[PDB]
């Protein structure tokens, strides 16, 4: 009848209710009208394609934009000292101060000064020129169509694969292994030796001239032979320019360790062969279970033989197999939590290991990258913990999990919850309480009676690693060991080199100051792991509502009798949870960002001695680097930093409009609007018009969600804003 | 441990110091012989005083000039963490001990709750000082510290 | 006449009540066969809503 | 040299054939192969591969001939560039 | 509109009946228990869905559960 | 006490399972099996790595030291014929018919008959066992001393040389 | 050039609005 039609209880609401929860609900396809597994599996598998269409076209645009409206080949021939440009800037109400500032780079108008490290990136594995730029851009948007072509053609009935076939995950993982992770990995390491390093060395190694241009100047024989040192006899010289034939060898295949010099990055002779080692073992991995041949495993009976006798885990994981595959929201769930920690992964050995020529330098690209990762891989964390109670929700089969390893999790559910609390408690009462006792004595002027603990554990890791500050005497910086001497030459001696930098940020020095922090990085952790585990071994149901699984994943609550039941069902755990996670993710980046930028001005001094209580961190931290921010504009001037101190405001704006969907909750609004009701309805001219959907309050869960929302977005871009234009000021 | 001893370091004998002379640049406006007088000056002494007694017990002081506690066990500055973290876990046990021997005496006949609410009760009969030797509750964990009502 | 004592302690064994696994001393038992859950039960400690009573199952374990 | 490849190449097989063929298939039978539901195959057609997997020969497979060398293969290369 | 039960596990005391202000459960002939009543649940189209019938049951856990479904005026509780 | 499965009757039983290891039987039998072997591995090692050393060659570490830097005196050679070799034997030691022979396999294995005696075929073998877990305790004992480098023999002429060396340990 | 698209990127809106618009009254 009317929309949404994929629900008709839905439909039949004569509120406003409807849109809103209709928009909320399309992708919730289990909860749509007359759902079957087969209509789920390929909903989803067709959403795929859809997902991935976007990618390509999101990517397109990047690398035309670029290529159209960036200089990129200006920032070529001088990676050091131009900035590179993002997009054009085309806005009627810019006023001629406005135009005038955010004229850079060399171009002939207004741009945005791009801080996603395209330009290194891209310029790093070999593209050279706009042309090179454009005929990607037209080569993803083909990708981006076939893609749309592919999900338009599984919908069709000749061509729509059976709910088993997605159940076979003997095969998928075989593929994926070996095709999807190895083959690619291997392709990779092919652009790398024909184009990347070619193109690094000084040749441009093009379509139009790769069939006849060698890689290596011996044969592919060498490596048929057996004999593959030779890709290694001729590696470039320490003091090579990039871009240029200079003090450039010939080796396609390395192990040196350590950065390339100019660069500071890692070299491309290194990642040639990274990706070629882990083709490998993915490629052989990719053929450890069965398909059709008569080789191979089958998980399903690995996981029923592993059941250790005599206790103490019950039945292993036996019908575990079949509780996965069935369910699709463990897999999400098991996905994102894997993803989420590579994620971090990512965000860590990103800015330790850089691997693209001149982002070392550009510091509001490595904050901004770094930033991102972090709260990117905040929410997916969230995520997998938030499939989790659903799973048990809506997919868990009790009986067929009977006495496993994840029926024992629910069975003794408090104790886990409960040292949970007790390890979130102990990290809160003492990391707070280590630091207002330093802000004390700071107060009273006696910073000498400070509790500063040295992190002396995680020192005597960095001595572990090659690092010789401190005397500790540990392996790879010790006098008599297997370790160090296993080195051979090889990565040691270039990545040794590497870690005695005091330049780079491959492991940083660390005090008592960087003691608090990690604990309370670790109170984050804790709490918001107690937040959601505790919504996911409640999510079927605790003594307060113990038929909480008859209520669905999200529901308003279960009413004020029993004491009270507010903020009862799994979601609202959730929904408390990115609240938490949000605050760990904030201590995160706070700490990055500070002692990153007190190391770029060359004074890590005032970080050493500011971090160890909280009023430096306000003050030194927050106060001072904010002040560039907020002339952003002036009532003398205009910089190109308004737009960050104008969406500073924003921020701030739309994070404390969250606060109303938080803290006023909707039978007061329902009244109100029904007085509203009333008056629309006896105002003159005005009765002549009515409306179609009947006036009325947020509901209680949409509130929570609406003002979650409205808290989240004002929180990334206030310190988005904070985080770019600080640094960018300062550069 | 980049950190050189209190004793050796120039910017913690330095901040000793810096820290006496704001407190005697105060002194010159009220007079000798006045109340404000003393009590900056005691408030000197007692600065001197802490300043020396950190660099006899040891204490490493890093760059900073500020002492640097020292966690991982050596014997060396057991005394800045160990042998205070043991006596902390004393007391803890102890109130733990007592607190829990208290609400067992209550549970058996009466209004249990009267007695939680007030405590006209003082320590039962003698319940304090059982904690003097709390630590022989492993010895009530071989038998009965916990109940078997709910797993193991 | 059926079951349980008048004193005797009982476990519950509901798994949805708020005394889910702990013990309660019995009121009395009805004997009409038509009852589906006669054999009331005190507790010591009452649930979220204040109650400190309620009529259960004949299956349960004395003790 | 490439009779580092064969003789490798040419022990695996040996021992595939003579040494091991017994356990291998022995693991096999307690092991496969997919199930849901039960068994795969039943909806996902696909599905062995019998022929390929017929063998004229008084026990082993093709696959055999083929997973038997591979790893074989990897070893003769795996020593053979290790010298290097 | 809103779907609301009612279990054996009732003892007939008729507290969830007085407490709706829309008259959505009544009183029923049963032969379960000692009051030898149990609560009936024949006008959900006129439930609000405010649960005042859940705060009035002295079961361990409610006899009476209400299900918040699909929403319409009456349950919208609108008077415009 | 003495465990409940742990009989006596049984080859070198002594009543030693403090973790319960052999509770379940079809892998008690296993572990039996698997004693054996480390047994027989062993005591045929201890003399091994003692009498080199008596004859003079810097110990069993230095003994090996040699592949590091006829007829096949080479590492790879050597390793294939160890590899190819020490697979046929086992990998056929299976048989896992009436317990890996009963763990006596006998017939060729028992060329000069102590088999065939009743009384003595039980003797032997708790004589057998004894002395092998005697190695297996000297092997970790040779192992833990040379883990400081030296030799096995030389370890015994130092603190021969005098009661005074002290081990401390940590101790 | 690029001072015709982002007007299409607002007009786009006024009818992508209103079509849905129409679309949630049926
Ligand atoms: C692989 C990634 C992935 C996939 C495929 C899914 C899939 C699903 N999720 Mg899940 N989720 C994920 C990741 C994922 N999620 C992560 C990482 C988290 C952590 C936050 C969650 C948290 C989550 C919750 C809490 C829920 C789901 C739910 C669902 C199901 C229905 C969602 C729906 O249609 O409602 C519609 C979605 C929308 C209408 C989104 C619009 C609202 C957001 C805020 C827009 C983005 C913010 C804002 C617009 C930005 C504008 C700012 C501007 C100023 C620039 C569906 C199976 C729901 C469910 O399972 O039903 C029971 C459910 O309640 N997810
Ligand atoms: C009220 C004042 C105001 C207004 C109306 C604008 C308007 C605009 N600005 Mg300006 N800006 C302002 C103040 C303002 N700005 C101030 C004070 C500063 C600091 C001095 C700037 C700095 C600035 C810069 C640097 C740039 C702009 C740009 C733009 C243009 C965006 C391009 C576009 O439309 O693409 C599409 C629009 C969007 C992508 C917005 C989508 C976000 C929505 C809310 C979320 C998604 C909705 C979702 C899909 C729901 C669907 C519903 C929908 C289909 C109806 C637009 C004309 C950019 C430009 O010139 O374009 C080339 C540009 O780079 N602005
Ligand atoms: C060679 C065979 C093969 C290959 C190449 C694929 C490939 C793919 N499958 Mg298919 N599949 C196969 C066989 C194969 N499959 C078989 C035999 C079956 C069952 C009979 C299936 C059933 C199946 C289903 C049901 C689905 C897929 C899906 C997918 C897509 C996964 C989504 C994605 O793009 O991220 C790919 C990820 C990577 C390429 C990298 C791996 C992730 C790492 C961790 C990222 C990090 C890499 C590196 C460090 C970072 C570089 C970043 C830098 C470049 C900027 C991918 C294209 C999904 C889909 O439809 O697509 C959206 C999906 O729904 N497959
Ligand atoms: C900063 C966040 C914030 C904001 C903006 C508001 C705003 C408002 N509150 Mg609220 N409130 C808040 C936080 C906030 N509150 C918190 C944290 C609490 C907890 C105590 C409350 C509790 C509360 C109560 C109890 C009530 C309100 C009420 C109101 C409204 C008063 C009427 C009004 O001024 O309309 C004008 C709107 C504004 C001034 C907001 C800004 C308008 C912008 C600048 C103009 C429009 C922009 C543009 C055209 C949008 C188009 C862009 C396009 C892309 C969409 C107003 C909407 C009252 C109400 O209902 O009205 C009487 C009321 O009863 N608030
Ligand atoms: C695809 C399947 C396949 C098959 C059936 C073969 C088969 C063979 N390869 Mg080959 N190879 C392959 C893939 C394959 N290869 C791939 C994918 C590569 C690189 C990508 C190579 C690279 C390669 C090299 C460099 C060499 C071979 C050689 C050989 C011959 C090895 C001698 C031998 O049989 O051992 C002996 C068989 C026995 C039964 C011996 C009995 C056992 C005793 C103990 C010995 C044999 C015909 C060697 C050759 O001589 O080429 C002509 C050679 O050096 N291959
Ligand atoms: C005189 C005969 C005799 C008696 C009455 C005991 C009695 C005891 N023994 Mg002992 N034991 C004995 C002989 C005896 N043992 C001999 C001959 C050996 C070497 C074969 C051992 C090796 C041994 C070990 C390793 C242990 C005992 C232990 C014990 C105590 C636990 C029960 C047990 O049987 O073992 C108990 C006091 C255990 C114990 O708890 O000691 C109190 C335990 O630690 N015994
Ligand atoms: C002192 C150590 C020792 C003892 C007491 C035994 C005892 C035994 N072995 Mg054993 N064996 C040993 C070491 C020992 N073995 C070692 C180190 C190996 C590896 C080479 C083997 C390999 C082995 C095999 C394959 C077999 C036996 C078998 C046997 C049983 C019958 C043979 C026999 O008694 O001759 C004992 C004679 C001596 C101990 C003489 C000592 C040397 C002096 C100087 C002469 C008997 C219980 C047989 C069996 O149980 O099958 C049914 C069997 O076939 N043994
Ligand atoms: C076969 C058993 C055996 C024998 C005969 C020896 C003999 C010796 N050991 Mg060794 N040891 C052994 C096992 C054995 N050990 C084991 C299993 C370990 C691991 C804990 C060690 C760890 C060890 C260290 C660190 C040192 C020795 C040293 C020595 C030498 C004299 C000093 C000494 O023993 O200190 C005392 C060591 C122990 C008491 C370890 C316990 C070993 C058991 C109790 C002895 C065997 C038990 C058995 C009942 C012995 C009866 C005699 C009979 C077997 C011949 C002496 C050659 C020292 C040395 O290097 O001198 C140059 C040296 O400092 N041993
Ligand atoms: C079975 C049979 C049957 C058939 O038919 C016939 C015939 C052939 C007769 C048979 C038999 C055979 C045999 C007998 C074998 C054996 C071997 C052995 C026993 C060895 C020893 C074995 C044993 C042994 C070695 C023991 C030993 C001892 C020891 C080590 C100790 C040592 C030591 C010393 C000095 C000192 C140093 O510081 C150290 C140590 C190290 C501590
Ligand atoms: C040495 C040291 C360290 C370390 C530590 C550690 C690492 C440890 C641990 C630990 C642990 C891991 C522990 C555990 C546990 C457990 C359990 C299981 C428990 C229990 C308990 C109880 C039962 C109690 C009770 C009671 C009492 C007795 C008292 C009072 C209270 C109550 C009453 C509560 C560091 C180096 C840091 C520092 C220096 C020193
Ligand atoms: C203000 C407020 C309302 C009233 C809110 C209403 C009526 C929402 C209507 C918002 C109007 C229509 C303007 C919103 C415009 C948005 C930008 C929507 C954009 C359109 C799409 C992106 C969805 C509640 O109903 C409520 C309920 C429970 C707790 C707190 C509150 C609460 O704080």
């Amino acid at each position: 009848l009317r929309i949404p039609r994929f629900s008709q209880g839905l439909a039949q609401d004569p509120t406003t209710r409807r849109i809103w929860f209709g928009i909320a609900t399309a992708h919730d396809f289990e909860s749509h009208d007359d759902i079957t597994e087969g209509r789920l599996y390929q909903n989803i598998f067709a959403s795929h394609f859809g997902q991935l269409a976007i990618i390509f076209l999101w990517t397109s645009g990047n690398l035309f934009h670029v290529a159209w409206q960036g200089n990129f080949e200006a920032w070529v021939q001088d990676p050091f000292h131009v900035r590179p440009i993002a997009h054009a800037i085309w806005d009627p109400h810019f006023g001629q101060p406005a135009v005038e500032a955010f004229t850079r780079g060399g171009a002939l108008g207004p741009v945005n000064n791009a801080y996603s490290g395209v330009y290194q990136w891209w310029y790093t594995i070999g593209l050279r020129t706009n042309e090179d730029l454009y005929t990607g851009a037209i080569f993803l948007l083909f990708l981006s169509f076939i893609s749309l072509l592919a999900g338009w053609l599984h919908l069709q009935p000749k061509w729509k694969p059976s709910v088993s076939w997605f159940k076979n995950a003997e095969s998928r993982l075989n593929h994926h292994l070996s095709g999807l992770f190895g083959v690619s990995s291997l392709a990779w390491a092919g652009h790398l030796v024909h184009v990347a390093i070619p193109g690094s060395r000084g040749e441009y190694v093009r379509w139009n001239n790769f069939l006849d241009v060698l890689p290596y100047p011996q044969g592919l024989g060498p490596l048929l032979t057996g004999q593959w040192n030779l890709y290694a006899q001729n590696p470039s010289s320490s003091n090579h320019l990039f871009g240029t034939t200079q003090g450039a060898g010939t080796a396609i295949l390395t192990i040196l360790g350590g950065f390339h010099p100019q660069t500071q990055s890692l070299w491309l002779t290194d990642m040639a062969h990274h990706h070629l080692a882990i083709a490998f073992l993915f490629l052989i991995g990719g053929l450890m279970y069965r398909t059709n041949f008569g080789i191979g495993h089958s998980i399903k009976y690995i996981l029923e033989a592993h059941i250790p006798p005599g206790g103490r885990l019950g039945r292993g994981h036996k019908g575990l197999y079949d509780t996965i595959n069935n369910s699709i929201h463990f897999q999400l769930g098991l996905a994102l939590a894997s993803l989420g920690v590579i994620t971090s992964l990512v965000a860590q050995h990103m800015y330790s290991l850089p691997a693209y020529a001149f982002i070392a330098q550009d510091f509001t690209t490595q904050a901004a990258l770094y930033t991102h990762h972090q709260y990117i891989a905040g929410f997916i964390m969230t995520g997998a913990f938030a499939h989790g109670p659903i799973f048990f929700i809506r997919d868990y089969n009790p009986e067929q999990n009977a006495d496993n390893v994840l029926a024992r999790m629910l069975e003794h559910k408090e104790a886990i919850i409960s040292h949970l609390s007790w390890a979130s408690l102990f990290l809160g009462f003492h990391t707070l309480g280590l630091y207002v006792h330093n802000d004390v004595m700071l107060a009273f002027g006696t910073p000498e009676k400070q509790i500063l603990i040295e992190p002396i554990f995680a020192q005597w890791i960095q001595s572990a690693h090659g690092k010789t500050s401190y005397g500790f005497d540990v392996l790879l910086s010790s006098t008599n060991s297997p370790a160090l001497n296993a080195g051979r030459s090889i990565w040691l001696p270039g990545w040794l080199n590497a870690i005695n930098e005091n330049s780079n940020s491959l492991f940083l020095t660390i005090g008592p100051g960087d003691f608090l922090v990690h604990h309370a990085i670790a109170l984050g952790l804790h709490t918001t792991t107690l937040i959601l585990v505790k919504g996911a071994l409640d999510a079927r149901g605790s003594k307060l509502m113990p038929d909480k699984k008859d209520f669905g994943y999200s529901f308003p609550c279960d009413g004020p009798g029993r004491g009270g039941t507010c903020d009862i069902s799994a979601w609202d755990d959730f929904y408390l949870a990115v609240f938490w996670m949000l605050n760990t993710i904030g201590w995160v980046t706070f700490y990055w960002h500070w002692k990153h930028i007190t190391l770029w001005q060359g004074n890590v001094s005032q970080f050493n001695e500011s971090s160890t209580y909280l009023m430096g961190w306000l003050r030194d931290y927050l106060w001072l680097n904010s002040s560039q921010l907020i002339n952003g504009y002036t009532p003398l001037v205009c910089n190109s930093l308004s737009v960050w101190a104008w969406m500073f405001l924003f921020g701030h704006l739309v994070w404390a409009t969250g606060f109303m969907f938080l803290i006023s909750w909707r039978g007061y609004w329902q009244e109100l609007i029904e007085t509203l009701a009333w008056a629309h309805e006896r105002t003159p001219l005005a009765n002549l018009i009515r409306w179609r959907d009947k006036p009325v309050a947020l509901s209680i869960v949409q509130a929570r969600l609406v003002g979650l929302v409205h808290f989240s977005v004002g929180y990334i871009f206030t310190y988005a804003a904070f985080l770019i234009a600080s640094t960018s000021g300062k550069f | 441990s980049g950190l050189t001893p209190c004793k050796e370091s120039k910017q913690f004998a330095k901040r000793e110091k810096q820290s006496i002379k704001k407190l005697e640049s105060s002194l010159k406006i009220y007079a000798a012989d006045s109340a404000p007088a003393l009590a900056i000056n005691a408030t000197i002494e007692k600065t001197k005083r802490r300043f020396d007694n950190y660099a006899k017990q040891g204490l490493l002081c890093g760059a900073d000039g500020l002492p640097h506690l020292i966690v991982s066990g050596d014997q060396r500055h057991w005394g800045e963490f160990i042998t205070p973290g043991i006596l902390f876990l004393y007391i803890a046990g102890w109130i733990g001990w007592v607190g829990r021997s208290y609400l067992i005496a209550i549970r058996d006949e009466k209004k249990p709750t009267q007695k939680e609410i007030i405590i006209d009760v003082p320590l039962a009969s003698r319940l304090v000082f059982r904690g003097f030797s709390w630590p022989i509750a492993a010895y009530r964990e071989l038998l009965n510290g916990e109940l078997v009502a709910k797993d193991v | 006449p059926i079951g349980p004592k008048r004193g005797a302690k009982v476990k519950i064994l509901r798994q949805e009540s708020y005394w889910y696994k702990g013990t309660g001393s019995v009121v009395t038992v009805d004997q009409d066969p038509n009852t589906r859950y006669p054999v009331v039960v005190r507790f010591n400690k009452v649930n979220y809503a204040n109650v400190s009573t309620n009529n259960y199952a004949l299956d349960e374990v004395e003790e | 040299p490439s009779l580092v490849i064969s003789l490798s190449t040419g022990l695996s097989l040996f021992l595939g054939r003579f040494v091991f063929f017994n356990f291998q298939r022995e693991n096999v039978a307690k092991q496969v192969p997919e199930q849901n539901g039960k068994g795969t195959h039943f909806d996902a057609g696909d599905e062995r591969a019998k022929e390929y997997a017929g063998l004229l020969k008084s026990a082993a497979a093709i696959v055999d001939v083929l997973a038997w060398g591979s790893i074989g293969h990897i070893v003769a290369y795996y020593l053979a560039l290790t010298t290097s | 509109s809103h779907s609301v039960k009612i279990y054996d596990t009732c003892i007939g005391c008729t507290q969830c009946v007085r407490a709706c202000p829309t008259d959505v459960l009544e009183m029923i002939p049963w032969g379960g228990c000692k009051a030898k009543q149990i609560a009936s649940a024949p006008r959900t189209e006129d439930c609000v869905g405010c649960k005042r019938c859940e705060s009035a049951c002295p079961t361990d856990f409610l006899s009476v559960r209400v299900y918040l479904w699909h929403e319409t005026t009456r349950s919208m509780g609108l008077a415009y | 006490p003495r465990p409940s499965y742990l009989d006596g009757s049984a080859p070198g039983d002594f009543g030693f399972d403090p973790l319960r290891l052999g509770e379940v039987p079809e892998n008690l039998e296993r572990f039996k099996e698997s004693e054996l072997i480390h047994c027989r591995w062993a005591m045929l090692a201890v003399p091994g790595i003692l009498v080199p050393e008596a004859l003079g060659l810097g110990n069993w570490v230095k003994a090996q030291e040699w592949a590091a830097l006829v007829p096949w005196g080479t590492l790879p050679t050597i390793l294939v014929i160890e590899f190819l070799s020490i697979a046929f034997v086992e990998h056929q030691r299976s048989m896992e018919k009436d317990p890996e022979k009963k763990k006596y396999p006998g017939g060729a294995f028992d060329p000069l008959g102590y088999s065939k005696d009743p009384k003595k075929f039980h003797e032997y073998k708790i004589k057998e066992v004894k002395n092998g877990r005697l190695a297996l305790l000297a092997f970790v004992g040779i192992c833990v001393q040379q883990s400081a480098y030296p030799g096995t023999g030389p370890l015994e002429n130092l603190a021969t040389h005098l009661a005074d060396p002290w081990h401390n340990n940590i101790g | 050039p690029s001072l015709f698209v982002p007007l299409v990127g607002l007009l786009f809106p006024a009818v992508a609005m209103a079509s849905l618009f129409l679309h949630v009254e049926k």
